[PDB]
C-alpha cells in the first residue's frame, strides 16, 4: 500500500509528511555524503553539529497569484539566519552541505496551475544593465526573502526576466537541471535532495552560493469560480551532512 | 643522418588533427581531481533528457506563454496544433535537442514527443496525436490524420503521454538544417472526443509539450551552429 | 547492437506510454512501445559526440596585433603596439565559448597554435624575416614595459620564438587552482559590498605577451597574431541550458537590453505546418 | 609512442565509451519501472 | 597462368562458335575454339585496371581565385573575391567526371590536395607571405559574409591554414548520406510539379570557403586555388555506357543542341580498309 | 632530436603517389554499406561484355 | 604502419584480385554450355 | 603520502612546540603538534622545484 | 628515403623544451667530481630552514 | 634513444627525488628529539 504518493522525511527533530508527492529527485543521482580524506585539503578537523543543523527550516511563505513571475532563493544564503546553522556559517572560515528541499502548494480538484521547481548549480546571474555591469553582493544575497522575479529592476541588482533564467538561457531548457513540477491536478509538493557540488572540496559559505532553488509558475494559476484568486507556496529546506571548518572570529558581511 | 622526403601538406595547420606537442611547463603538477556529481561523457547522454518546446510560437516577443498549448472545452473533431518535423528549425530550434542537433550535420533516430496535461483534476479529455511520414501533406482533418502513426491519449491520473516518432526513412540519415529530400513528416493533434470542464470552472486549460531523443539516435559530422555569432571580440 | 527489436500487436494492462512528467524523469520510451517494429541494428557508436571530440579541435580564441617600427621617441611602447599582451582568457571570442558553457566545470590540457602573418600597408621594399617572441607572463611576474626590457630575458618563464608566417605550437597542462575550471561562479572574491561578481575574479590566469625580436627596417610592418586553442584530455561536469541571447562581456552572463525575440514566430497559426 | 615526457603533451584522449544518461534522465529516488503506473 | 592452351584440328558435332546473342549472354569463346593454338602464359595480373587504381590518382576538380587587397569601402567581400567559396561538387571539371560516370553508385574516401599560387599582375615590390585558410562549411552552418567574420573562428568546423606556393593535404571519410554516392538519380526531392530533376538535389554536400588571412599590403595579390581529389578505398556498382556527347551542366545528363556526329564517318565504303 | 637529411623531390606533389593523410573529420562514422547487385572490380571484367560496332559508318 | 587513427586516412586499397565477369557476361537464367546448342 | 595525519586533544609533559633556536636547528614542527588535524594526502612530489628543473630552461 | 610530413611548430625555439644536441667538443673529458659538503637537490629542501622576518618594517 | 655519442648531448636529467633537508635544518652535533626539552 506504499504509494509513490505518500512520504515521510524525518531529519533531526523535524518531520514532514506529504500525502500527494510525485516521487523525489536526487540530483545527478547522488545523495549528500561527508568529505572524504582522499579529497581533503585543509588540515583542520571539521565540526559536524549533526542534528542541531540538519533539521528542516521553513522559510516565510510566498503568494502565487495570476500575475506571479517566479521566485529565486540561493543556498546557503536562504538559511544564513536559521538557528545554529546560521551561526556556524558566520563563525567558520569554510563549511560544506547538501540539502533536502521540500516545496509545498495545495489547492483543490477544481484549480489548475503548474510550477517548475528546479535546482541550478552555480547560477551566475546577469546584470539588467548589459555590458559588464556587475550584480552587487546584497542583490545576490536576498536571505530568506529570496528574489521576486516580478519585482522591479533595481540598480546593482540582477535582471528578473523569466524567459531567460536570469542569465541568457531559455526557460524551456531548465529541465536539463534536477527539477520536479507541482501540477495542482497531480502533485502538491516537490522534493529534491541536493548533494554538495563544487570544484573545491569545501568553500566559503558567504562569498559563494552553490545552488539557486527556483520556483516558477508555468501554467498560470486558475482558480474555480469566485474562488480567491491566489494560493500560498511554502519552501522548507534542511541542511544535510553539514560540516564546518576553520573556526574563528565571525564574519562581517556587507549590508 | 637518416634520408627523408617531405610530402604535400608539410607545414599545414589543420584545426582537427591530433598530435603530440612539447609541454611549456615541464614538470608541473596539476591539482588533484576531487569527485563532482554530474559528469557528462557524450552529448548523446544529454539529448535524452526532455525539455519543453515553445510550440505556441504565435506571440510577438518571447514569452512564457509560447510554451503553453491551449485547449478549448466542448470543441469536437477539431485540431489542437500542427508543426513539421524540421528538428533544426522552427519550434524545435531552441530546445536542448534542437540546440545540439545544430552542432552536427546529419541525424538519424527516433524522437520522443510527450504532452503533460495541466487542467483541473475533475475535467477529462481524449486527444489523438498523429505522426505523418514524409510523402503526404500535413493532415487537414483527423480522418486524414488518423491514417498514419497515432496514439489516442485518455487524460487521467497519469498526467503525461509519450508519443514516439519512429524513424521512418528511405535514406538512413537526414540533414539537421531543413532539406526537402531529407524531410521527416508532420506532427498534428486533434480532439478525439473533447475537453470537458467540471462545474464552477472555466476558460482554457493548457498542455505542456516536451521533446527528447530515443536511445536510437545518431548525430554525425560536427559543424558550427547558426545559433550564435558576434561582431567584435568581447572584453572584460 | 539492436536499434529496434521486432514487436507485434499489444492489448495489455501494462502501458509504458502513460507517465507522470511531474516526477522529473524522462522515461525511456521506444518506438516499439507504441507501434509494431521489425529488427534493425545501430551500425553506429556515438564516437563523434564524445566530449573529448566535441571540445577537441582548435578554435580561434584571440587575434591581436603588434608592429615593428622605430621606437625612437615612443613614450609608450605598449601603446604603440611595439609589443602587446593579452590577458589570457577563453571567453573573449564567442564560438568556442557557447560550446564550453554547455557544462559548469571543465578540466583539460590546452594545446595552443599561434599563427602570425605580416602586412605592409605603406608601399614597401624588402621585408626582412621577423621573429616573434611569445612569452607567458603569470600573475606576479615583472610585467614588461618596453619592447626590449630585462623581462624579455625570460630566464624562468616559458617563451617560444618562431617566424612570422610560420606557426608555433606547444601544450600547457591544466593550470587551474581548483579541481576544474569554473565555467560559472555565483560568488565574489570576498564579502565586500562593491567587489566584482562572476568568474573574472576566479580565472586569474595572468596574461600572454608578444613582441618582434627584430630591430626596425626602413618601412613599418604590421604583424597580426591569431591564437588557437584545442582542449585535450577533457572532463566536463553538470550540463546546463545552452546560451540563447548574445554575449556582452568576458565573464559575465549579461545579455544586451532590447535584444530580439530568440524564438522564431510562426507565419500562421498554432495549427500551421 | 610518446616522444615527450609530460602527460599534457600527449594527443587527444580516446572515447569514453562510458555513456549513462540515467543520472540526467532518471534521477528519481524510488525507481520507476516502464509499464508500471507512474503514481501508485 | 595459361593465356592459350595448345589445341589441334577439330571435326566435331560440338560447335562452340555458333551462339544466339538474342539471349543477352557473351559466350566465352577463345582463339583455341576456332584455330589450332600453342601454349602461352599470361605473365600479367590486371593490376592497373583495378577500380581502386583507375579512380585512385589525384585529378584537378576545381580552380577558384581570391585576392588580398584593401577591403576598405568594399560592400561585398564575396563579390570582390575577398574570399570566395565553392559549392563542393565533383562533376564541374569533366575529365574525372567521365571516369566516375562509368558506374552508377560509387563509394570512396577522398584525399584532397590544394595548391595555391600567387600572381602580381600590377608591377610590384615585396610580397609578404600570404597564408590561406580553407575552411569546410557544411549545410546549415553560418555561411561567412566578410573576409573576417566570426565564421572564420571555425571553432567546430575543420579548417586548414597553409602558405600560398605550398600545398595542403588532408583526407575526408565518405560523407554520403546513403550507402553510396549516386552518379545518377532518376528522381526528384519530392513530388512537386516544378522541382529540379537530377542529382544536384541529392549531392547536397555544402561548400568549401577560402580566404587569405593576411591584411593588405600596398599592392594587390591574386591567389588562384586548385583543388585536386583522389579517391581511396573505392567501391563501384553497375557499369554503364561511357559518355559520348559533351557535358553542359553539373548534375544533369543534358548534352548540347546541334552537337556533332560522334561516330567518325568512313572516308570510303563500308568495304574500305 | 633525430638527425635527418631531405632528398631531392621533397615537397613535390605527384598526382599518382599513395600515402597517408590526417582525416579532417576525426571520429565520424560513415553510413553502413547495404548490398547492391552489380559490383565491378576490374575494367577487365566489363570489356568482356560485347557491344555493337557502328560498322556502317558511311552516314 | 598507420600513423593516424581514422580509416579514411590510410593509403589506397590493394587489388581486389576479385574479378568475375559472369554477372555481366552471362546473366542468363538457365545455364548455357559452350559447345552445346544455344537454343534447344 | 600523508600531508597531515589525524591528531586529537593533547595534555602532555611532552611539548614539541617549545625549542631553543640558539642551537641553529629548525625543528620539524607540524600543524598536528599544536592543533587537532584530520588526515589529508599530499598528491604532489615536488618535481618542478628540482634544481635540474630550476636551472634547466 | 622515408616519407615525412612536418607539423605546425616546426622550427620554433621553446625555452622550456628538453632535447638532445650535438656536442661542440667531441670527446672531451670533464674534471673528476670530488666530494663537497652541502649539495642541494630541491628548493623544497632549503625553504624549511628558518630565517628572520623584518617584522618591524616601520623604519 | 641517444642519437649522439657524448654525454653532454643528452637531454635534461630526471628528478633527484633525493631530498634531505637535515643537512640544512638540523646540523646539530647532539641529536635533538622533538618533544624532548631543547636544553637539558
Ligand atoms: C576556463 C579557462 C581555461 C583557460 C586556459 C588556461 C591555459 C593556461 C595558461 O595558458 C598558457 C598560454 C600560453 C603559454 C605559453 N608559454 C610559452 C608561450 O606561451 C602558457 C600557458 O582559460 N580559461
Ligand atoms: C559524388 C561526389 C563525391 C564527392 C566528394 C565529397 C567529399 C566530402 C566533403 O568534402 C570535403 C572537402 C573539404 C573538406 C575540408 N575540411 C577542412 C578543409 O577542407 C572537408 C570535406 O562529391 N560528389
Amino acid at each position: 500500500g506504499y504509494s509513490d504518493r505518500v512520504q515521510q522525511i524525518t531529519l533531526g527533530n523535524s518531520t514532514i509528511t506529504t500525502q500527494e508527492a510525485a516521487n523525489a529527485v536526487v540530483c545527478y543521482a547522488e545523495w549528500p555524503e561527508y568529505l572524504p580524506d582522499v579529497d581533503a585539503s585543509d588540515v583542520n578537523k571539521t565540526s559536524k553539529p549533526d542534528t542541531s543543523v540538519c533539521r528542516f527550516y521553513t522559510l516565510d511563505s510566498k503568494t502565487w497569484t495570476t500575475g506571479s513571475k517566479g521566485w529565486c532563493w540561493k543556498l546557503p544564503d536562504a538559511l544564513k539566519d536559521m538557528g545554529v546553522f546560521g551561526q556556524n556559517m558566520f563563525f567558520h572560515s569554510l563549511g560544506r552541505s547538501g540539502y533536502t528541499v521540500h516545496v509545498q502548494c495545495n489547492a483543490t480538484k477544481f484549480h489548475s496551475g503548474c510550477l517548475l521547481v528546479v535546482v541550478i548549480p552555480e547560477h551566475q546571474l546577469a546584470s539588467h544593465e548589459g555590458g559588464n555591469v556587475s550584480v552587487k553582493y546584497t542583490f545576490t544575497h536576498p536571505g530568506e526573502r529570496g528574489i521576486d522575479l516580478s519585482s522591479a529592476n533595481e540598480v546593482g541588482g540582477p535582471v528578473k526576466d523569466v524567459l531567460y533564467n536570469m542569465n541568457g538561457t531559455l526557460l524551456g531548457n531548465l529541465l536539463i537541471f534536477p527539477h520536479q513540477f507541482i501540477n495542482l491536478r497531480t502533485n502538491n509538493t516537490a522534493t529534491i535532495v541536493i548533494p554538495y557540488i563544487n570544484s573545491v572540496p569545501i568553500d566559503s559559505m558567504t562569498r559563494h552560493n552553490n545552488v539557486s532553488l527556483m520556483v516558477i509558475p508555468i501554467a498560470p494559476l486558475t482558480v474555480p469560480t469566485g474562488a480567491t484568486p491566489s494560493l500560498p507556496i511554502t519552501v522548507t529546506i534542511a541542511p544535510m551532512c553539514t560540516e564546518f571548518s576553520g573556526i574563528r572570529s565571525k564574519s562581517i558581511v556587507p549590508q | 643522418g637518416l634520408p627523408t622526403t617531405t610530402l604535400p601538406g608539410s607545414g599545414q595547420f589543420l584545426t582537427t588533427d591530433d598530435r603530440q606537442s612539447p609541454s611549456a611547463l615541464p614538470n608541473y603538477e596539476p591539482t588533484p581531481r576531487i569527485h563532482i556529481p554530474g559528469k557528462v561523457h557524450n552529448l548523446l547522454e544529454i539529448i535524452q533528457v526532455d525539455t519543453l518546446i515553445p510550440m505556441n510560437n504565435t506571440h510577438t516577443k518571447d514569452e512564457v506563454n509560447s510554451y503553453l498549448i491551449p485547449l478549448n472545452a466542448n470543441r469536437q473533431n477539431e485540431q489542437v496544433f500542427g508543426t513539421n518535423l524540421f528538428i533544426g528549425d522552427g519550434v524545435f530550434k531552441t530546445t536542448l535537442l534542437g540546440e545540439i542537433v545544430q552542432y552536427y550535420t546529419h541525424w538519424s533516430g527516433s524522437l520522443r514527443f510527450s504532452l503533460m496535461y495541466t487542467g483541473p483534476a475533475l475535467s477529462s479529455a481524449k486527444l489523438i496525436l498523429a505522426y505523418t511520414p514524409p510523402g503526404a501533406r500535413g493532415p487537414q482533418d483527423r480522418r486524414e490524420a488518423m491514417l498514419g502513426t497515432h496514439v489516442v491519449w485518455d487524460i487521467g491520473l497519469q498526467s503525461t503521454i509519450v508519443m514516439t516518432i519512429p524513424w521512418t526513412s528511405g535514406v538512413q540519415f537526414r540533414y539537421t538544417d531543413p532539406d526537402t529530400y531529407t524531410s521527416a513528416g508532420f506532427l498534428s493533434c486533434w480532439y478525439q472526443t473533447s475537453l470537458i470542464l467540471p462545474p464552477e470552472t472555466t476558460g482554457q486549460v493548457y498542455l505542456l509539450s516536451f521533446i527528447s531523443a530515443c536511445p536510437d539516435f545518431k548525430l554525425r559530422l560536427m559543424k558550427d551552429t547558426q545559433t550564435i555569432s558576434q561582431t567584435v571580440a568581447l572584453t572584460e | 547492437t539492436v536499434a529496434s527489436i521486432s514487436s507485434g500487436p499489444k492489448h495489455t494492462q501494462k502501458v509504458p506510454i502513460l507517465t507522470a512528467n511531474e516526477t522529473g524523469a524522462t522515461m525511456p520510451v521506444l518506438p516499439s512501445d507504441s507501434i509494431e517494429t521489425r529488427t534493425t541494428y545501430m551500425h553506429f557508436n556515438g564516437s563523434e559526440t564524445d566530449v573529448e571530440c566535441f571540445l577537441g579541435r582548435a578554435a580561434c580564441v584571440h587575434v591581436t596585433e603588434i608592429q615593428n617600427k622605430d621606437a625612437t621617441g615612443i613614450d609608450n611602447h605598449r601603446e604603440a603596439k611595439l609589443f602587446n599582451d593579452w590577458k589570457i582568457s577563453l571567453s573573449s571570442l564567442v564560438q568556442l565559448r557557447k560550446k564550453l558553457e554547455l557544462f559548469t566545470y571543465v578540466r583539460f590540457d590546452s594545446e595552443y597554435t599561434i599563427l602570425a602573418t605580416a602586412s605592409q600597408p605603406d608601399s614597401a621594399n624588402y621585408s626582412s624575416n621577423l621573429v616573434v617572441q611569445a612569452m607567458y607572463v603569470p600573475p606576479g611576474a615583472p610585467n614588461p614595459k618596453e619592447w626590449d626590457d630585462y623581462t624579455w630575458q625570460s630566464a624562468s618563464n616559458p617563451s617560444v620564438f618562431f617566424k612570422v608566417g610560420d606557426t608555433s605550437r606547444f601544450s600547457v597542462p591544466y593550470v587551474g587552482l581548483a579541481s576544474a575550471y569554473n565555467c560559472f561562479y555565483d560568488g565574489y572574491s570576498h564579502d565586500d559590498a562593491e567587489t566584482q561578481y562572476g568568474i573574472t575574479v576566479l580565472n586569474h590566469m595572468g596574461s600572454m605577451a608578444f613582441r618582434i625580436v627584430n630591430e626596425h627596417d626602413e618601412h613599418k610592418t604590421l604583424v597580426k597574431i591569431r591564437v588557437y586553442h584545442r582542449a585535450k584530455h577533457v572532463e566536463a561536469w553538470i550540463p546546463r541550458a545552452p546560451r540563447a541571447l548574445p554575449y556582452t562581456s568576458i565573464g559575465r552572463t549579461n545579455y544586451p537590453k532590447n535584444t530580439e525575440p530568440v524564438i522564431k514566430k510562426r507565419k500562421g497559426d498554432i495549427k500551421s505546418y | 609512442i610518446n616522444y615527450y615526457k609530460d602527460a599534457a603533451s600527449t594527443s587527444s584522449a580516446g572515447q569514453s565509451l562510458s555513456m549513462d544518461p540515467s543520472k540526467f534522465t532518471e534521477p528519481v529516488k524510488d525507481l520507476m519501472l516502464k509499464g508500471a503506473p507512474a503514481l501508485n
